[PDB]
C-alpha cells in the first residue's frame, strides 16, 4: 500500500547480471525484451519495490 | 527491442497500415491520372482543330 519508489539516472545498468541470476522466480517485461536491455537507452529509469 | 516473436505483431500491424496508405494513394494517382489523360486527349483534339 505504501510501495517504494527510487529514482536512477545517470548510470550505466548492466542487465546481464540481473537477468542471469536465477534468484528470481518471475522475471517479465512487456515493452522489452530481456535480452537486449543491454543495448538500449533510457531516460530514467523508476523503480518501484 | 522486442525479439523476433514479440516483434512480428507490431511490424505486422505497421504493415498492413503502409499498405493500406500506399493503396489508397495508388487508386487517387490512377483516377487522377485518367482524368489527366481526358484532358489531355481534349487538348490534342484542340490542336488538331
Ligand atoms: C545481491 O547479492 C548476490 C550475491 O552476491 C548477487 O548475486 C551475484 O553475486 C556475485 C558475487 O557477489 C556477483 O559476482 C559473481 O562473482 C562470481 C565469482 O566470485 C562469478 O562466478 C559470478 O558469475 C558473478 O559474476 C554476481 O554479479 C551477482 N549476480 C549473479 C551471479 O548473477 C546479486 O547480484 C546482488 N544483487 C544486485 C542487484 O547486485
Amino acid at each position: 500500500y505504501a510501495w517504494n519508489r527510487k529514482r536512477i539516472s545517470n548510470c550505466v545498468a548492466d542487465y546481464s547480471v540481473l537477468y542471469n541470476s536465477a534468484s528470481f522466480s518471475t522475471f517479465k517485461c512487456y515493452g522489452v525484451s530481456p535480452t537486449k536491455l543491454n543495448d538500449l537507452c533510457f531516460t530514467n529509469v523508476y523503480a518501484d519495490s | 527491442r522486442l525479439d523476433p516473436p514479440e516483434a512480428e505483431v507490431q511490424i505486422d500491424r505497421l504493415i498492413t497500415g503502409r499498405l493500406q496508405s500506399l493503396q489508397t494513394y495508388v487508386t487517387q494517382q490512377l483516377i487522377r491520372a485518367a482524368e489527366i489523360r481526358a484532358s489531355a486527349n481534349l487538348a490534342a483534339t484542340k490542336m488538331s482543330e
